[PDB]
């Protein structure tokens, strides 16, 4: 709501939604939080859950 | 055995001591793991295996996570033991970072 | 019997190769209480439950020293 971001697309802004990593005991925040784009469609064959993973990967560096 | 005796011989094996020299680490013992016997909480070998992946990248024990994917294999392979997920809960929760 | 021991060869099996995942996380169980940690769980036990016993019991062998 409070930047530019509100005005764009519902699509792309409703698949865009939040995730975490999975709690454990003397891990750190900055790691634990996440993006993550999410599929249910047929665009599953161009975006599958195995290239998800890499996208993790190149969003946490 | 029964349990209630069987986790005795647990606080026999941490502690270096007899079971007649102490009785208040025994009472510990039976009043943390009593009134509690099942599991309320997610069930899956396979989410506490990508969380201890996970937990050994954060370590830079790197080579040891791949250690990990031929342990929990051979874990597989025996196939001996009934809830492989309780023990690989366990060992994850007593880690140590020592980096 | 003799196969009747080799049951008892994949026992001691699954009991080294959890020691191997007990080093690696670092865990300060060796391999005669984790022994016991696996007989523990055949009946089904809660590892959030031990956990606390596990790390009440390394905080009172020295407190208790």
């Amino acid at each position: 709501r409070a930047t530019n971001a509100q005005f764009d697309s519902p699509e792309i802004l409703r698949r865009l939604d939040v995730r975490l990593l999975e709690v454990s005991p003397g891990d750190t925040g900055w790691d634990v939080f996440s993006l993550d784009y999410h599929v249910d469609g047929p665009i599953a064959t161009v975006f599958t859950r195995e290239c998800m993973s890499h996208y993790l990967r190149v969003f946490n560096f | 055995k029964s349990p209630n005796v069987l986790l005795q011989n647990l606080c026999c094996r941490i502690l270096g001591r007899s079971e007649a020299d102490v009785a208040q680490q025994f009472q510990y013992a039976v009043r943390v793991i009593g009134s509690n016997f099942a599991p309320t909480v997610e069930r899956d070998e396979f989410l506490v295996a990508e969380k201890i992946k996970k937990e050994l990248i954060r370590q830079r024990r790197e080579a040891d996570a791949a250690l990990f994917s031929e342990l929990h294999r051979k874990l597989h392979s025996q196939g001996v033991l009934k809830n492989k997920w309780s023990i690989l809960y366990l060992l994850l929760s007593l880690s140590e970072d020592p980096r | 019997a003799a196969a009747a021991a080799a049951n008892l060869n994949a026992v001691r099996e699954t009991m080294d190769v959890l020691l191997e995942i007990s080093r690696i996380l670092n865990t300060g169980l060796d391999m005669e209480t984790l022994s016991i940690c696996v007989r523990l769980c055949e009946q089904g036990i809660n590892p959030e439950a031990l956990s606390s016993v596990i790390k009440e019991l390394r905080k009172a062998t020295e407190a208790l020293k």
